[PDB]
């Protein structure tokens, strides 16, 4: 019964060629109108969009803390002596920073000096298209003190004593709120609360935070944090290539030879937490100095 | 704020439609 | 070796009965007026065993139970969920932190298959335990005579080779060898099929030991009279016993559901190994080892298993079965309830099947004239004009001089159906005057009885004289009764209308052609008559003893005939004639003479009048039978003696070129070879019986049709069907429910089937497109476990589209369950509609919240990945793991409810196979609310309090469950046009295609 694959009075498969023929017709203009239908339906949905801000933005409500050091389980464990067991640290590093070179932002047509000193917020119009491309803030290397270098095509890092930048994710519109004056016990931080969005690393418990010895800060003109002056957001389209504030973080004296956590947590009115999301407001990192 | 969306009003809505739907459901079934 | 003790039992039995009288008791060693001491009984009593047939072979609970977890459609699901657990040993020693979703479905399609097994063994298990409320078991004891002495013993003390007493109503303990009778009439209804009192003869009469009448049979009752003989077998060497020992070792077969389950199982598993596999091979050819290929391959061919259809499927048919318990029609298998839908050739049984087996007043001849007496079991047919004065005498003959009475409790049963003692006609005739002559209890005092005569030997006539209590006539009435043939002798005056004229030929042979035609429908016919006798010869005082000649045997009244026979049931008539119209060729199989066989089957619609047989051809030409084609002849008479010599090719012909076919005189094993001569054709053949002889042909049938009461217990067990009501117009409802489960379970299955491309399409665009996953694995339990078991259970509610009852019966080599055309809708067109339905909500979701359709190529990669918290969207907002993760579960939330918004059309359309929704309507109440809860639930699965933190099944903004609503219109619009050209073109291109 398995054997109708042909017969001479014409069948192949289980039909014949002419039925083989209508069917297939048949199938391909019913997909045919098909596809045309979800291309017309997907249509009419790309046209209830606009192309500068995306219709719902509360799903991203507390913005993420990233680091440069994209570990595969934001480990940091290397060798201070063994120069290609920290290489894929320094790789991912060189090129984030790939960006941030003086030789990068030299159009001033598209960048504009925003200061050395974090200042106001700058809002530049409304979302929509009247105006031209909108500028672009600078942001050079050296305001990361002892962790940018003026070294050669590879960043010559901290071998002992690491380097961990972290950064704000860059969200649409977002103006961010640093807390008020009156700082509900935020960690030794600077006088500089109003320009300037708070974040203060530490341990996790007794013993991480007992192991982890002294860390150093380094932002714009020297404030642990990000400055007002380069939010909020106003897309990729209408801000190309623009340059998000960054924070370094170094951690100075260390127990080499031993894991230990640190959370960088940020803190301000704008930025929430999450006890599912462990990167909502706060981040965390396993460094391991094994020498 | 636009990063907020009161999930909890459409929530609400969504239970109450579950249960007025699933008593006349109900009553559909009886029809005495 | 069991192969050789099933052949030496489907052979017809032989004896030894053939033997002198001193030649037995030499044989057995046994007295035959002592028979034998109480040390030799108890010898023959511990050496073989007791006179009792072997219990059946207990079925132990656990053993059924085991059986509903195992099958063909749950082997299906167990095979599933071992590549489940297969694919997870893989997953979890090959890659980190490894996810419980695959795990969490083996666990679910092994739970499937135990709730599965649990429910549909309740239900067949409760269809058994009240079959064990019918085992009216009553211990009969029989009287045996042992060392000269009577003594009643229990029947399983008997042994073999002693004498045995039975008396008139005394149940025949073991097969016996008559020796010494007087006007013994044994039942051999259970049995052989004999329906009238066949009388038992110490003499040796036929060849066949069933057709002789010097042996008493296992099972059959004592009509009237009494009878000795010496017990030649015992239990299960016995007749009936060797019958039933043969019921229980043949073999049941495969249903024709359970065929189209496996058709069903073979296409569903082959497009999933196509898929699985060419899919597996396309991911080799891509970019992923071979790790996650094999997982791929194991996950696409598991996706494609219909999980909820098992439950949809059990409780569709367990939905059917309980119409059938509603209706006393009780199936002690689950499946059986489809099996009469797919009947195609039914083989009845006559007596006791198609007839009450029951000897009941058929026609009368009164003035000249054929009355027809009602002969139904419930008394609902025409009455005969009762007024006249030949019909009073006539009753008065009939009530008056016949030696039957009724019992004690016999006073609130019915006139029909309670005991009367005595003879089979004279039963009869006392259940018709007691009917339509008021009653005969005051009626028989009435005439005080002075001198009778029973039943002679020879010139069988039996007359009696009573007193006249007319108050205008003081003379004796004398009443005789007998055969036509033997009063025609006996009498010169007739009764006309209430005055009497002579024996004239010109009405005489009137009264002959009348014997004739009440003879050759094959009833038997009596002849009553009465005479006044001169009070001025035969005073009120004198005594005339039984002796010499003291009342005129001759020159006596003849009033009429009564004819009687066993007439079929009420619902018989029309049941058969509902058969033949659905186009069911309806064969008479029996063991019964075939004088009165043939002359039932015509009564009942078996053989149609005008159509002849190779006899009557014969004898409307006045040349022999050889002579005449048998093609000529449409319908056959076909006896028993000459189907012993017959071979397999012989019995083809008979049933290929003749459609009313009648088995006569077939012993029970050659009712089992024309079952299987039956089934030799493919087609779909059900047995419906009542005897022990009806046993090897309902359990080798198809399906087997026991009587709930008129019905031996053998023949009750080895069939698959029971009629508690026995009334056979069940068979039509029967038939008329298999056939329209089957189409609801097309309908059912088409539905479930349908889903199945928007449940896997995601996971295999997410494989080719590298794109997120589009639809999670809890979110399809959901669907398949969740809200669509409602629907798919209320669209088995459904009715017929036309009149079912009026297509001719399935071909099981051409119309199938699932075919090539269900199978290209579901999976080709419906189906299609809905998993494009599904990814549009899921862009929709996507392209609101940021991420672009054409930004979501290549980012599964990026996507899925656990500790890039910072994935780019279209415009350039940074994700974290969690934020992208919520919303790819609130993504997988509207595709669920997507799928429920595309299965509102998709019930509709698949509610109606070829009329339009307008024209069925949505009267499905259950339907109805299958929508309703479906809907619910579905807003209830997104929006309770802690679903995202259980289910990972987050709120849903109000605005997606609009996404799917052109394509569920869509859906509806299109197969609405379809079934509209259906309808109108009813040719070839939309019917042969589309139509499932
Ligand atoms: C950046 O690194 C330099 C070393 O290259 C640090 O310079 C030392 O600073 C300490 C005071 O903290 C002096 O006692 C040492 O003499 C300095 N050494 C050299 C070689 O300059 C410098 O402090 C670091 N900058 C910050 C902000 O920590
Ligand atoms: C840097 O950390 C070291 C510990 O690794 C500190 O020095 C230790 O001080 C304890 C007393 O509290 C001594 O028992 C250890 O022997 C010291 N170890 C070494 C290596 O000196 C040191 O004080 C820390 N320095 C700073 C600036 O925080
Ligand atoms: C084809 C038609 C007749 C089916 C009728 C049912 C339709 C109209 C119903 C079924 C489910 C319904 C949705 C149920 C749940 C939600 C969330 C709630 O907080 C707002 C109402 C909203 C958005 C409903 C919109 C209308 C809706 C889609
Ligand atoms: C991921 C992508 C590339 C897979 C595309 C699969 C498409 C092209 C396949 C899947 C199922 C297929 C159909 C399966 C059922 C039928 C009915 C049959 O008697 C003829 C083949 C026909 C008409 C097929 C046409 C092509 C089809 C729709
Ligand atoms: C021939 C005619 C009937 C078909 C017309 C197509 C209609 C029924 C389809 C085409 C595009 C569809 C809309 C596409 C865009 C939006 C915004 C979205 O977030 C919800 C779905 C919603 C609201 C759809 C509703 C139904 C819609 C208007
Ligand atoms: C906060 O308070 C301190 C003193 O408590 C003061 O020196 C500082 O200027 C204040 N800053 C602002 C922004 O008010
Ligand atoms: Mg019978
Ligand atoms: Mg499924
Ligand atoms: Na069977």
């Amino acid at each position: 019964k398995k054997f109708i694959w042909n017969s001479e009075k014409k069948e192949f498969l289980g039909r014949t060629g002419g039925s083989w023929f209508k069917i297939l017709l048949f199938y391909v203009i019913f997909y045919g109108c098909l596809a045309g239908i979800f291309i017309g339906t997907i249509q009419v949905m790309l046209l209830t969009i606009s192309e500068f801000k995306p219709t719902y933005q509360d799903r991203v409500a507390p913005p993420g803390l990233t680091q440069i050091p994209q570990s595969q389980k934001t480990e940091i464990s290397f060798r201070p002596n063994d120069p290609q067991s920290y290489e894929s640290y320094v790789v991912s590093i060189v090129r984030f920073l790939e960006k941030y070179k003086d030789l990068a932002q030299k159009d001033d047509m598209i960048f504009e000096d925003c200061g050395n000193v974090p200042s106001e917020l700058k809002e530049r119009g409304e979302y929509n298209n009247e105006r031209g491309e909108r500028k672009v803030c600078r942001f050079r290397l050296e305001w990361l003190g002892n962790c940018s270098g003026l070294n050669d095509e590879t960043y010559g890092y901290k071998d002992g004593k690491p380097c961990v930048i972290i950064k704000l994710n860059r969200v649409l519109g977002f103006k961010p709120k640093p807390p008020k004056n009156e700082s509900l016990e935020t960690y030794p931080v600077m006088k500089y609360n109003p320009y300037v969005l708070p974040v203060h690393c530490t341990g996790k418990r007794d013993e991480d935070k007992e192991k982890v010895g002294t860390m150093e800060y380094f932002g714009l003109g020297g404030y642990p944090g990000f400055p007002l002056q380069y939010y909020p957001y106003y897309g990729k389209l209408l801000q190309p290539k623009y340059l998000q504030p960054l924070m370094a973080v170094q951690f100075t004296n260390l127990t080499m030879d031993t894991e230990i956590r640190i959370e960088c947590k940020a803190y301000g009115e704008n930025i929430g937490y999450s006890e599912k999301d462990r990167f909502q407001g706060r981040f965390d990192v396993k460094i391991e100095v094994k020498s | 704020d636009p990063f907020y969306y009161d999930y909890e009003t459409v929530r609400n809505g969504g239970l109450i439609f579950a249960a007025l739907a699933f008593i006349v459901g109900l009553i559909i079934i009886l029809s005495k | 070796k069991e192969r050789d003790m099933d052949e030496l039992k489907k052979e017809v039995s032989m004896d030894d009965h053939k033997l002198s009288l001193d030649e037995l008791h030499r044989k057995y060693g046994t007295d035959l007026s002592r028979g034998l001491t109480p040390a030799r009984a108890a010898e023959i009593l511990a050496r073989d065993g007791p006179n009792a047939l072997t219990p059946p072979p207990t079925t132990p609970e656990w053993v059924k139970f085991c059986r509903q977890l195992f099958g063909g459609f749950s082997m299906l699901l167990w095979i599933g969920a071992i590549l489940c657990f297969l694919a997870y040993g893989i997953q979890a020693a090959t890659e980190e932190e490894p996810q419980n979703d695959n795990l969490y479905l083996g666990v679910v399609l092994s739970a499937v298959v135990i709730i599965t097994g649990c429910f549909s063994y309740y239900q067949e298990a409760k269809s058994s335990k009240i079959m064990e409320s019918f085992k009216n078991m009553v211990p009969q004891q029989a009287l045996v005579i042992r060392n000269g002495e009577k003594m009643s013993i229990n029947a399983e003390e008997v042994v073999v080779g002693d004498l045995v007493e039975v008396k008139g109503g005394d149940r025949i303990p073991a097969d016996l060898r008559i020796i010494s009778a007087n006007g013994c009439k044994v039942d051999n209804s259970s049995l052989t099929g004999e329906s009238e009192p066949q009388t038992r003869s110490p003499d040796f009469t036929n060849e066949n030991p069933l057709e002789t009448r010097n042996i008493a049979f296992f099972s059959t009752n004592c009509v009237e009279g009494t009878a000795r003989g010496i017990v030649v077998y015992t239990g299960d060497r016995t007749v009936m016993g060797r019958i039933a020992t043969l019921a229980s070792g043949l073999e049941g077969g495969q249903t024709p559901i359970a065929a189209e389950i496996e058709h069903f199982i073979h296409i569903i598993t082959g497009v999933a190994v196509f898929l699985g596999v060419s899919f597996f091979i396309l991911s080799l050819i891509l970019e992923y080892t071979w790790l996650e290929a094999v997982i791929f391959l194991i996950g696409i061919i598991v996706a494609n298993v219909p999980e909820g259809l098992l439950a949809t499927v059990t409780v569709c048919l367990t939905l059917t079965a309980k119409r059938m318990a509603r209706k006393n029609c009780l199936v002690k298998n689950l499946e059986a309830v489809e099996t009469l839908g797919s009947t195609s050739t039914i083989c009845s049984d006559k007596t006791g099947t198609l007839t009450q087996n029951r000897m009941t007043v058929a026609h009368m001849w009164s003035d000249n004239q054929i009355h027809e007496a009602d002969t139904t079991e419930n008394q609902s047919g025409v009455s005969f004009d009762k007024t006249s004065a030949t019909w009073l005498a006539l009753s008065r003959i009939a009530g008056l001089c016949n030696r039957a009475v009724f019992q004690a409790n016999q006073e609130n049963l019915p006139i029909l159906k309670r005991a009367v003692a005595g003879d089979a006609s004279e039963s009869a005739l006392l259940k018709c005057i007691e009917l339509c002559c008021g009653s005969v209890k005051e009626m028989r005092e009435r005439y005080t009885k002075i001198v009778e005569i029973p039943f002679n030997s020879t010139n069988k006539y039996q007359l009696s004289i009573h007193k006249n209590p007319n108050t205008a006539e003081p003379r004796h009435l004398l009443v005789m009764k007998g055969a036509p043939e033997r009063i025609l002798d006996r009498c010169s005056s007739i009764l006309i209308h209430g005055k009497e004229q002579p024996l004239d030929e010109e009405l005489k042979d009137a009264f002959q052609n009348a014997y004739l035609e009440l003879g050759g429908l094959g009833e038997r016919v009596l002849g009553f008559c009465h005479l006044f006798l001169p009070d001025e010869q035969f005073p009120e005082g004198f005594q005339f003893d039984t002796d010499d000649v003291n009342f005129p045997l001759d020159n006596l009244c003849f009033v009429g005939l009564i004819s009687m026979i066993d007439p079929p049931r009420a619902a018989v008539p029309d049941a058969v004639g509902k058969c033949r119209s659905a186009g069911i060729k309806v064969i008479m199989v029996t063991g019964d003479h075939p004088i009165t066989a043939k002359a039932i089957a015509k009564g009942v619609g078996i053989i149609s009048e005008g159509n002849e047989t190779v006899e009557d051809i014969a004898a409307r030409l006045n040349i022999p039978v050889s002579q005449v084609n048998p093609r000529d002849a449409k319908a056959c008479v076909v006896h028993g003696s000459d189907l012993k010599d017959m071979t397999s090719e012989q019995l083809d012909d008979i049933l290929k070129y003749h459609t009313e076919i009648v088995f006569a005189r077939t012993s029970p094993q050659q009712k089992l070879i024309i079952v299987e001569g039956c089934q030799r054709q493919g087609a779909i053949v059900a047995v419906t019986g009542d005897g022990v002889n009806d046993s090897p042909a309902s359990k080798k049938a198809d399906i087997g049709v026991a009587m709930g009461i008129a019905g031996s217990d053998v023949s009750k067990q080895a069939a698959d069907m029971i009629l508690l009501d026995d009334n056979f117009a069940s068979i039509v409802t029967g038939v008329e429910e298999g056939r329209l489960i089957f189409d609801n379970l097309k309908k059912s299955i088409a539905y479930t089937l349908t889903s199945n491309i928007p449940e896997i399409t995601p996971f295999l665009i997410f494989i080719i497109a590298n794109i997120p996953l589009p639809l999670g694995t809890v979110t399809i339990l959901c669907i398949d476990l969740g809200t669509d078991m409602v629907p798919a259970i209320s669209l088995a509610y459904e009715q017929a589209e036309s009149d079912i009852m009026k297509r001719q019966p399935r071909n099981p080599k051409t119309d199938k369950l699932v075919n090539e055309q269900l199978i290209s809708m579901a999976y080709g067109q419906i189906g299609m509609i809905q998993a494009l339905g599904g990814f549009f909500t899921y862009f929709v979701i996507l392209a609101e919240n940021g991420f672009l359709p054409i930004h979501l190529l290549g980012l599964r990669v990026n996507w899925d990945d656990r500790w890039i918290n910072d994935v780019e969207d279209s415009y350039g907002q940074q994700w974290t793991y969690e934020q992208r993760k919520i919303v790819e579960f609130t993504c997988h939330t509207p595709f669920f409810v997507t799928i429920v918004v595309v299965q509102w059309a998709d019930l509709v359309i698949c509610k109606t196979r070829r009329n339009s929704v307008f024209q069925q309507g949505m009267k499905n109440k259950i339907l109805i609310f299958g929508l309703f809860e479906e809907t619910a639930l579905a807003a209830f699965l997104s929006y309770c309090p802690g679903m995202g933190v259980a289910l990972r099944m987050y709120p849903l903004k109000p605005t997606w469950w609009f996404c799917a609503f052109p394509y569920s219109l869509l859906i509806f619009v299109y197969d609405e046009v379809r079934k509209l050209i259906i309808r109108r073109r009813p040719g070839g291109w939309v019917e042969k295609e589309t139509y499932y």
